[PDB]
DNA sequence: ATCGATGTATATATCTGACACGTGCCTGGAGACTAGGGAGTAATCCCCTTGGCGGTTAAAACGCGGGGGACAGCGCGTACGTGCGTTTAAGCGGTGCTAGAGCTGTCTACGACCAATTGAGCGGCCTCGGCACCGGGATTCTG
DNA sequence: CAGAATCCCGGTGCCGAGGCCGCTCAATTGGTCGTAGACAGCTCTAGCACCGCTTAAACGCACGTACGCGCTGTCCCCCGCGTTTTAACCGCCAAGGGGATTACTCCCTAGTCTCCAGGCACGTGTCAGATATATACATCGAT
């Protein structure tokens, strides 16, 4: 009996395919699953992670600060024209709101 | 009750502040009291449906995160 | 009982992109909420795009398709080469 | 006494409250109307610590919303102060 | 001489045109835009001779909504001429 | 180029529909690029839909389901 | 083998609880469908399409016609505060808006 | 070949309620895809309804929560004691 | 107060193609029986929700002085609406071609279902340094 | 240009995040086999192209009046500052209602087979609605 090795290893990703084809079979969301879906679902899902955290940790370091709190991934989806786009109707707890104001409002 | 006047003016000042209002008309207070009971209205309804067919009798916060979601407004945080 | 979650998986792309950075508890939160988000968003349009053309089976085409209708332009155009290679690579081993 | 023109302080308030993060409603009396709405649905409900703070964060990201859009309203009609048509306005071009 | 004053057409024709359904766009130009649209996503493409009238259809539905909106925000302003503003103003509020 | 096929009458006839009493003369070039956008993003996911399904003509129901992913959902056509 | 009868007939309902039923299985909703829940989703779609044919019945009348077309669905729908709320994002073709002028427009 | 339309009903109810009118195809259709419409909303939210609850099965109690939370105050109030009625007539029979 | 020139609507007759009904037949709903595991009931644990007291300062309520904003009125000048004569090309009716949507047949590569094995990752515990609070100094900006 | 507000720096100190251990149940490897769907060939629907003709609609011009805009005046209602008071917030103590789990067993739904009638294409024909003509009577602008 041949040694196992995960499928995540297999394909390099760090997201579990095991736990998305498990998932995929549970949701009823067709009643056959190819073996191709989860491997492409996977790694969609850790490309989007990774593009988020990289604009938090910038912010944060922004701040000075080095752990990442929900103010700084506030700031990195409203700050990018694409993000803000697919997250626009989500509102993040503590999250807040950027400055900004009339310029009609200031004074002369 | 009288519990709807908890929302006092200077509350409603700092929301509006934050919004980046400068000048308030003195009669947005009761505008805004109105504008907000219907919204609590609606959303305490149907969390309600949710916890009488769990035959439940504590109102959880999943509850109120499917209402939410519901509604069309998804909130990120307490849990889903 | 025993409650699963991706907050490992978030950790380990976390010390890869900044090592020195660290994360609390309510971004963790916050994450593991997007992730399924999204997850249920692709598999619902790929469960659609199954029925509409009588198809039994879920297969990478559905998951490219609901990619390219669910995501903005260049989001899309990275994250189809992204499942491309890594497919690719799947299956040649 | 020194005395700051009127807006001025304003203005500094802008600053200060987009620049936070707390919450600003009073935590009770806000518990308390909720507690007395529910009572018109469902007897001896109970409620955990957590659906009232959801419930608190939705309405005051609501509000603050409602505020943003009404704003423009105003400047629309060269004013600087908002007003209740303001607000019939946002609300009935957003199909509220 | 005979002539009417300026108003009176006006309202003659809101009063036509709210009472009737047919189409109000010429269908041999639009159909000529449609092919020209697609063509930057792929050649060669065939259209259903109903698929032309599902877009002309789903077209004019979304101008007429956007002119009632765009009536209300030029009427709150105490005009009764529409001007670009307004239309950018109801865009604005509504999101898109 | 054929936006100028949607001629200035056929705009006025939209907004009498609308009840526009009076219409002042810059409303036309707003209204065709207006229009010019959203067109386009209809036609992308109808074309999506025709080629998933490997097929080279575009058909109703490619149409009727690219508008209900956006909310606008069409009674009539099937 | 006694002589077959329609569960409709049972039910006393023009709908076919057969056909919804079958759809019902067919979807992939769940894995299992009890035996109450088309009679009640038959119920429920016969109920509301009562109330639009005969808001519809109705207009037609108000015009002297014999035979109801789009412009009598779209004025019994646009009409009525309940069915206005559940079909707000619908569209009908052929349906045409309602007369409606702004008081302000009208002359002096 | 061989399609599938609710028009035979649709008529029958039609003739209840004004056995003097009749109905153009064009009005069929669109009173044809207002069901299929209807349907799908009450029964993705029953779906979902049992999945959060982690029940293999749809039960009427699905239903009528769905209906509850999908209708209006006033059509909802009708539309389950009809739905009930129903319910009863068919187990009694 | 009314005239009279335009416009919208109504009443009668003729036509035509859209609707309602009947026939043939086939494939999908109903009757009868069996097997098995999902849901219903009862009992136990214990956790987290409701209720109360004491007390101290952060926050709300009430007055008042004044100034800067909202509103009404006036003048003017040019942008848009109404009506005519000209010219462009939309709409329609007909014929012909062939690209490609829809279907039947064959068959073989794919995914589902079982069983045995073990290591990936979840729960409980430890601890130490990132953050926050206090106080005093430096810089900015406003009336 | 005096002085009130914000920022930052040095010191204290604590409890939240990073890392370790035990261990069990979810994922992997190997095998069988049934049918979903990939490919080849054919039929014949309906999308594309061209022509001639009539005349509906778009285009270009003149003109004059009703609207949009800028300026001035005035008066009253928001803002900023100070004092009093009221009820929010923190911390500590009780107790018991209700959520979450386990064990049993029964009754509900899935599956297979037969068989027969509901409802889907196809054909026919007759009357509701569309159109042309005549004319009634309502409204708008000037005298």
């Amino acid at each position: 009996r041949a040694k196992a090795k995960s499928r995540s290893s297999r394909a390099g990703l760090q997201f579990p395919v095991g736990r998305v084809h498990r998932l995929l079979r549970k949701g009823h969301y067709a009643e056959r699953v190819g073996a191709g879906a989860p491997v492409y679902l996977a790694a969609v899902l850790e490309y989007l992670t990774a593009e988020i955290l990289e604009l938090a940790g910038n912010a944060a370091r922004d701040n000075k600060k080095t752990r990442i709190i929900p103010r700084h991934l506030q700031l990195a989806i409203r700050n990018d024209e694409e993000l803000n786009k697919l997250l626009g109707g989500v509102t993040i707890a503590q999250g807040g709101v950027l400055p900004n104001i009339q310029a009609v409002l200031l004074p002369k | 009750r009288d519990n709807i006047q908890g929302i006092t003016k200077p509350a409603i000042r700092r929301l509006a502040r934050r919004g980046g209002v400068k000048r308030i008309s003195g009669l947005i207070y009761e505008e805004t009291r109105g504008v907000l009971k219907v919204f609590l209205e609606n959303v305490i309804r149907d969390a309600v449906t949710y916890t009488e067919h769990a035959k439940r009798k504590t109102v959880t916060a999943m509850d109120v995160v499917y209402a939410l979601k519901r509604q069309g407004r998804t909130l990120y945080g307490f849990g889903g | 009982s025993r409650k699963e979650s991706y907050s490992i998986y978030v950790y380990k792309v976390l010390k890869q992109v900044h090592p020195d950075t660290g994360i609390s508890s309510k971004a963790m939160g916050i994450m593991n909420s997007f992730v399924n988000d999204i997850f249920e968003r692709i598999a619902g349009e790929a469960s659609r795009l199954a029925h509409y053309n009588k198809r039994s089976t879920i297969t990478s085409r559905e998951i490219q398709t609901a990619v390219r209708l669910l995501l903005p332009g260049e989001l899309a155009k990275h994250a189809v080469s992204e499942g491309t290679k890594a497919v690719t690579k799947y299956t040649s081993a | 006494p020194h005395r700051y023109r009127p807006g001025t302080v304003a203005l500094r308030e802008i600053r200060r409250y987009q620049k936070s993060t707390e919450l600003l409603i009073r935590k009770l009396p806000f518990q308390r109307l909720v507690r007395e709405i529910a009572q018109d649905f469902k007897t001896d409900l109970r409620f955990q610590s957590s659906a009232v703070m959801a419930l608190q964060e939705a309405c005051e990201a609501y509000l603050v919303g409602l505020f943003e859009d009404t704003n423009l309203c105003a400047i629309h009609a060269k004013r600087v102060t908002i007003m209740p048509k303001d607000i019939q306005l946002a609300r009935r071009i957003r199909g509220e």
